[PDB]
């Protein structure tokens, strides 16, 4: 039954195709770790812990709820099955009714009734499945030496692997792809590392897919040697034998906005004081718009991708504006127009999203005496008699002092709470509908 | 047929002098449409049957046909 | 082996002219030159063509160095470049084929064996700063590079003395008649930038706004009484003078200085460096604070785009992309003006953008060839419709521009593009236009490109400025009316495939409004009448009803009829000459075709099978011959009967269209100089047959042959088309050529019957004709044809198209009894006539139906022709006895047969 569910998972997306031998080795891991009821429980726990990391967050929740449903259908009675199916029906807005009453069921009733969709979806994961696997547990407890990792755009797990470079004290060789010189360099370094070892990372193999059709198909137990392949979940279809022969991992983006501000601000190494202030405001605006982008039905109309190239272009524009101004009269309207129209709003074809970007630019680049940039923190303007390093210290101190609230998706991004509640309702509805379609078959 | 030059430029004539000629075309449905949805043969026959002649390819002259008939039998499409 | 010997002789002579005559070029490939000398000696002593082809393939490195000497000569193909190189002393075929290197430059005006001036495609003449001596011993590439530098410095010094004349206080009407459009345009831009900056140093804008208003009025007053090329120059310059007027008017209306600074930073500003010792790099452009370099390349007098704010936004984003050496990208629905925006940005910087029309016919080799050419020159390459390539060539081209942009960003001196080391000019840029929504940019390209989604252009502003240039006194409100009417038509009419109410159609309306002013005047009536002439023929029936309704509602003019009674009378004379009857709809279609062929050269006539296309255009031809007294030469050429090699030519035997065009161009007998010549493509519309002659359809009016011949087309050489569907026709050719649509047949049943009867008569005689015509009474015929329309016919053909048999059989049967008509009574004659007409109607209308349905139609015929008429039995016939004809059956005609065993 679990393998039928996982095959149905792999039918939806090309990255989730599971092999039979993988499932049998996963079952062997149950006895590897250290009566029939305990074996079955360990089977469910081990299958979830191993095959969750190859799935995105929505499919993680769908898989967890489906395994919980199957195990509680076998173990518990018919009334439990009816109650759980009513919970799924009211989550998907298909069937309505109070549960037939158990602390877990009344906690689930509190979650569903108080419109806590994320809590209702994560209750299964919190209650049943205990162990959770990060990147390091996946890479350490795997006999395979070839790893394929996929993600959406505007996120990249490569620095995380750089963190893993300090986890196991191994040198990571990062290889970009896209040109014939880079292709020859990648082939030479692959041929070197297949003998001398060392961790090799391949960045965004997707545009070299034809070369993947040429080399890796002909190329796919050394010490301290693991090869990592990074691709995109929304990109083109990777070959099935390449996917089956490599351990598949999905990396998930951060849930914080202030972390993005700190990450952008910690890479700006210099320019006077106003350049520092403009770069800080640009980092804040970039973090706010990128956080707003992920709420696809409500925060925007489509799924745009404002990568670091837009940040570089806007930073170059701010540097050119500040350089050609000797009176220290910053043209706030000019930079607002060029950022909301040319830099960030250029790729946007819709008008409502362009208005969203224009409103965000007007809120951020207003250049008032004091800019309450979120409901939390207000930024005063720089003084006329300070050094640049003092300004960096002041801005780092004001980032460290502020605290991201739990409702940062509403207050910091300027969205109504009704929109976020409706987005969570849609997410829980799609999760419960997919789980229902799995359970009825 | 023979190519003669008597009046109105060139003229295609049957070899016989009294009996007319009939161009039998079995299965006129069978010629295939090209990649752009047209059949060369039926347009050639339309030129012969309506314009009473045809344009030659290698030296670009108009041939006039006066007593050659066209019949053809075909199944439904 | 005569053809092989001729080919060997031609190859040997060409290669001898290329390499043998000239010294100090044989040291690169001594083995190849020795092999060529041995082959030439063998050919002189005496299949030898494969060895010469292999030698010329091995001489590609020498050819590569020859192209590296002057990279503009890289643009031509290998064959034509070899043709130029072999002619090292005649100095011919060079000036006639440089439109593909220099873009907008056509020919050279050279006198006394020296270079005097140059001539663009549009016809503008540029006089060089100094003459260049031309000698036979001088190689082509040296004087070519000298001429390129000379024309660039001549453009620079014409710009300089235009600036001197304008700064001296002289009027523009004396300088607009002397120097080229580029020089006066750039001088005007520089002076306008300086004047607006001086006015921005203060708080007054009115007096220079009035000055540029008087300047616009002066250009218009010079425009209305000037020559054709001078008219083109004044219109092109009036585009940017209206732009300057708009910019100054916007700056005057600003409430605060912040808005003025913002709007001045948004628009393009032109500055000249007065201290650098360099010449071509002394003028730059500021936009939104970003700097770009003017190239001083010749452009001529092009079609200047109207500077709408979204065009300036596209300019701003292209400048922002090129500031950090990033590529350019535009995407969106077709018709938003992306390629023209790229071209206008390029030619606004005084340089020519090389355009690659991406399609499946464009293979990898030619695309990479043009790409390495444009990156070794320094030109700007724009890929139009990049998403029209197969996966392998898409990936290869994507990698090519990826590594080009990677070299450009890092400031690499040279690039190993296409596995050879080539120079990388820092001024090379690549732009891509896309039409998504039916893919998108690849990942490698999108990592180094700036995508921009430019919106639908402001049709109101564009139409208003075009009308203002054309001299309409009410331009803004009229342009708003035109764009609102086109929006109403696009929102209310049917969703037909060939309907196009975009900016191309509006600009076609405004272009066709220009010949009509001499008979309608600058007013709303001209717009209404041209709108009719270019929109009405392409619509259906209810669509014409909607067009008329919204034309009477939106536009105030009710469409008064013009004075065209003489042409209508000539049309009716031709119709009664050829037997055609003039209904209101046939007259409408004939007049629409006539008015369309007054202006547009290439006409397309579309309708159902046998709807009346050939009759319509032949009647118009006859009427125009009667009206003008002008000769007709018609070449009815079926498009799909002849193949591509036979229609045009195969590599040399001339094809039919090429042969007749050469014959009409030569005009040995002089008959074609006083005649109208018509080519009628009476077959289906083929992309591979129309796209082979794009250069004839556009304003170039030049046919380009595979061997390189450029044949002119006379203005009276009017092309026609005659098809039945438009599902395999590109929207470009639909907008390029005039289009006439036959929504309904141009006849009645009785009119076609009368014409067929007259044709059969022409192919007691008058009494017989009267009896036949009177027996075809309309009251019974209409009912019997409606009854036949409800039957089931194999291979369903319209009853209308069946009429051509029903008449043609019937009269002939009566003709077969022309020797038995003086020996019978009137009643017997009427019975015979009725019986023969019944038989012909049976075997024409229901003759393609089953036997039971044929008998049912026999019963219907007998009931609808009355019981007084002779009843056509199901097996009846007329036999000839020894003295007189009689009515019998086919039962007595059956011969008993005796067959042997084997
Ligand atoms: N004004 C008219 N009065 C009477 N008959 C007419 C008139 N105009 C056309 N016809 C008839 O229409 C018939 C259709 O032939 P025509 O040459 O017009 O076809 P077409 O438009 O070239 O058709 P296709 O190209 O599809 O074969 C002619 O044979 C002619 O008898
Ligand atoms: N600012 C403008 N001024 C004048 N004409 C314009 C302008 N913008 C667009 N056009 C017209 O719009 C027409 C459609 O352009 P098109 O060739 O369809 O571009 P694309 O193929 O990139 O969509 C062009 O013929 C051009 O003349
Ligand atoms: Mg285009
Ligand atoms: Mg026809």
């Amino acid at each position: 039954k679990i393998f039928s569910m996982l095959e149905k998972f792999g039918q939806f997306h090309w990255f989730y195709g599971i092999s039979i031998g993988q499932f049998l080795s996963c079952f062997k891991r149950v006895f590897i770790k250290k009566r029939v009821d305990e074996i079955l429980w360990l089977l469910y726990q081990e299958v979830y812990c191993q095959f969750s990391t190859a799935l995105d967050k929505k499919f993680k929740m769908i898989m967890a709820m489906t395994m919980f449903c199957l195990y509680k259908f076998d173990i518990e009675s018919e009334q439990y099955k009816e109650a759980v199916l009513t919970m799924i029906g009211v989550l998907s807005e298909s069937s309505d009714g109070v549960p037939k009453l158990n602390d877990d069921l009344r906690y689930l009733w509190d979650y569903v009734t108080t419109k806590s969709y994320i809590s209702a979806l994560n209750w299964f994961k919190n209650e049943f499945f205990v162990d959770e696997w990060n990147i390091a547990d996946v890479v350490a407890n795997s006999e395979n030496n070839y790893f394929t990792m996929a993600s959406e755009r505007d996120v990249d797990g490569t620095f995380k692997l750089i963190e893993l470079a300090k986890a196991s004290k191994e040198s990571l060789k990062i290889i970009p792809l896209g040109s014939i010189e880079n292709l020859n360099y990648a082939q030479e370094e692959i041929s070197k590392s297949k003998i001398e070892g060392g961790w090799i990372l391949l960045q965004n193999i997707q545009m070299s897919l034809s070369w993947v059709k040429t080399y890796l198909h002909k190329h796919v137990e050394h010490e301290k040697f693991k090869m990592f392949m990074t691709c995109h979940l929304t990109g083109d279809k990777l070959p099935a034998p390449l996917l089956q022969r490599t351990d598949r991992v999905v990396y998930e983006d951060i849930p914080g906005i202030l972390d993005t501000v700190k990450d952008l601000w910690g890479s700006q190494f210099f320019s006077g004081v106003w350049s520092v202030y403009c770069t800080f405001l640009l980092s804040w605006f970039h973090a706010l718009i990128t956080a707003r982008t992920r709420l696809v039905p409500h925060g925007f109309s489509k799924k745009y991708y404002f990568n670091d190239c837009d940040f570089q272009f806007a930073s170059v524009y701010l540097e050119n504006v500040l350089a050609t101004n000797s009176t220290n009269n910053i043209p706030w309207a000019q930079v607002r127009d060029h950022i909301a129209t040319i830099v960030y709003g250029g790729k946007i074809d819709e008008e409502k999203d362009l208005e969203v970007v224009a409103k965000l630019c007007a809120h951020v680049f207003c250049g008032s005496d004091n800019l309450q940039i979120v409901p939390g923190v207000r930024i005063p303007q720089p003084l006329l008699q300070q050094s640049e390093e003092e300004e960096r210290a002041r801005l780092t101190a004001i980032l460290s002092n502020t605290i991201e609230p739990a409702d940062s998706l509403s207050s910091w991004l300027q969205l109504p709470r009704e929109s976020i509640l409706d987005y969570e309702r849609l997410q829980a509805k799609e999760v419960a509908s997919s789980t229902e379609q799995l359970l009825q078959e | 047929t023979n190519y003669v030059t008597t009046s109105k430029g060139l003229t295609l004539l049957p070899k016989s002098d009294i009996k007319n000629l009939v161009l039998f075309c079995d299965e006129i449905n069978l010629p295939k449409l090209d990649k752009y949805g047209s059949q060369n043969v039926v347009l050639f026959l339309r030129q012969l049957m309506e314009k009473q002649g045809f344009w030659k390819t290698p030296e670009n002259k108009w041939v006039t046909i006066e007593r050659i008939h066209i019949v053809g039998a075909c199944n439904p499409p | 082996i005569q053809v092989n010997w001729v080919e060997v002789q031609f190859y040997w002579l060409d290669l001898y002219g290329i390499l043998g005559e000239n010294l100090d070029i044989q040291n690169f490939l001594p083995l190849e030159t020795s092999k060529f000398k041995s082959l030439t000696s063998e050919y002189k002593m005496i299949l030898t063509i494969d060895s010469l082809k292999m030698i010329k393939s091995s001489l590609s490195t020498f050819l590569e160095r020859q192209r590296r000497q002057f990279p503009r000569f890289y643009f031509l193909g290998n064959d034509d470049l070899l043709k130029i190189i072999g002619s090292g002393k005649h100095h011919d075929q060079v000036s006639k084929f440089m439109k593909k290197m220099f873009g907008s430059i056509e020919s050279i005006i050279f006198f006394e064996d020296s270079i005097t001036g140059v001539r663009s495609v549009e016809g503008e003449v540029l006089n060089l700063n100094e003459k260049i001596e031309l000698k036979d011993s001088i190689q082509a590439q040296e004087w070519l590079n000298i001429l390129d530098t000379e024309i660039k410095l001549s453009v620079f010094t014409q710009f300089r003395d235009c600036l001197g004349q304008l700064k001296d206080g002289t009027d523009i009407e004396v300088v607009v008649s002397k120097y080229i459009f580029q020089a006066i345009l750039l001088s005007a831009q520089v002076m306008w930038t300086e004047l607006v900056e001086k006015c921005l140093q203060t708080n007054e804008f009115s007096k220079y706004w009035k000055e540029v208003d008087m300047k616009i009025k002066g250009l218009l007053d010079k425009l209305n009484k000037s020559s054709d090329n001078v008219k083109k120059k004044i219109e092109a310059l009036l585009v940017e003078y209206l732009h300057f007027n708009n910019v100054i008017g916007q700056l005057k209306n600003c409430s605060t200085k912040e808005e003025a600074r913002l709007l001045w930073a948004k628009v393009q500003k032109f500055y000249q460096k007065n201290d650098t010792l360099d010449d071509l790099n002394s003028v730059f452009i500021s936009q939104s604070g970003y700097l770009l370099q003017y190239k001083f390349e010749y452009i001529g007098i092009p079609e200047r785009l109207i500077y709408t704010p979204l065009l300036l936004v596209g300019f701003a984003t292209l400048t922002d992309s090129l500031h950090q050496k990033y590529g350019g990208c535009f995407f969106g629905p077709a018709g938003t003006g992306k390629t023209e925006t790229v071209k206008a940005f390029g030619q606004n910087l005084g340089r020519v953008v090389v355009v690659f029309n991406c399609d499946d016919s464009f293979d990898y080799q030619v695309l990479s060839r043009l790409l390495v050419g444009i990156t070794q020159i320094g030109a700007w390459g724009c890929f139009d419709e990049f998403n029209r390539l197969d996966e392998k060539v898409l990936s290869a081209v994507s990698a090519n521009i990826q590594q080009i942009q990677n070299g450009l960003q890092v400031g690499k001196s040279h690039i190993t593009l296409l596995e050879e080391e080539t120079p990388l000019s820092p001024h090379t840029a690549v732009f891509i236009t896309l039409n998504p929504g039916y893919s998108e940019l690849p990942e490698n390209l999108k990592k180094s490109f700036r995508e921009f989604s430019m919106k639908s252009p402001q049709s109101g502003t564009i139409a208003e400025m075009i009308l203002q240039i054309m001299g309409f006194e009410d331009s803004k409100s009229l342009a708003s009316k035109i764009v609102h009417f086109l929006e109403l038509l696009s929102s209310k009419c049917s969703s037909m495939n060939h309907y196009h109410f975009g900016l191309r159609t509006l600009k076609g309306v405004l272009r066709n409004c220009s010949p009509l002013v001499s008979e309608f005047g600058e007013g709303e009536k001209t717009v209404v009448e041209s709108l009719k002439r270019v929109i009405l023929p392409s619509l259906g029936d209810t669509d014409e009803l909607v067009f008329k309704d919204e034309l009477s509602k939106i536009f105030d003019s009710a469409g008064t009829p013009l004075n065209s009674k003489a042409i209508v009378q000539c049309l009716k004379d031709a119709g009664q000459r050829s037997g055609f009857s003039m209904s209101e709809e046939f007259l409408k279609k004939c007049m629409q075709f006539y008015y369309m062929q007054k202006t547009q050269q290439a006409l397309i006539l579309v309708g159902k099978a046998g709807c009346g296309k050939t009759a319509t255009w032949k009647t118009v031809i006859d009427a125009m011959a009667i009206f003008d007294g002008h000769a007709n030469v018609v070449y009815v050429i079926d498009t799909k009967v002849l193949t591509k090699e036979s229609l045009y030519g195969s590599m040399w035997r001339d094809g039919l269209f090429t042969s007749i065009l050469r014959r009409v161009n030569d005009d040995i007998t002089g008959t074609f100089k006083n005649s109208r010549i018509w080519v009628v493509f009476d077959s289906d519309l083929d992309p591979e047959y129309v796209e082979a002659m794009n250069s004839v359809l556009d304003d170039n009016k030049i046919l380009t042959l595979p061997n390189g011949e450029r044949l002119p087309i006379p203005p009276n050489f009017r092309i026609l088309f005659e098809t039945d569907n438009l599902d395999h026709t590109t929207p470009a050719t639909i907008t390029r050529c005039g289009l006439l649509w036959f929504s309904t047949d141009v006849c009645s049943i009785s009119s076609k019957i009368d014409h067929l009867l007259n044709k059969s008569y022409e192919a007691e005689l008058d009494k017989l004709k009267d009896l036949i015509s009177d027996s075809f009474d309309m009251a019974s015929l209409t009912n019997i044809f409606t009854c036949s329309n409800d039957l089931v016919h194999i291979l369903g053909v319209r009853t209308f198209n069946k009429l051509e048999t029903a008449v043609q059989l019937a009269v002939h049967l009566i003709s077969s009894y022309r020797q038995w008509f003086q020996n019978l009574d009137d009643k017997s004659l009427k019975d015979v006539i009725t019986l023969l007409i019944k038989r012909s109607l049976l075997y024409a209308l229901a003759g393609d139906s089953t036997g039971e349905s044929q008998r049912a139609f026999i019963q219907t015929i007998n009931t609808y022709f009355g019981h007084d008429s002779q009843e056509l039995s199901d097996y009846s016939t007329i036999v000839i006895a020894n003295d007189k004809l009689s009515f019998s059956s086919f039962c007595s005609e059956i011969p008993s047969v005796s067959l042997e065993a084997h």
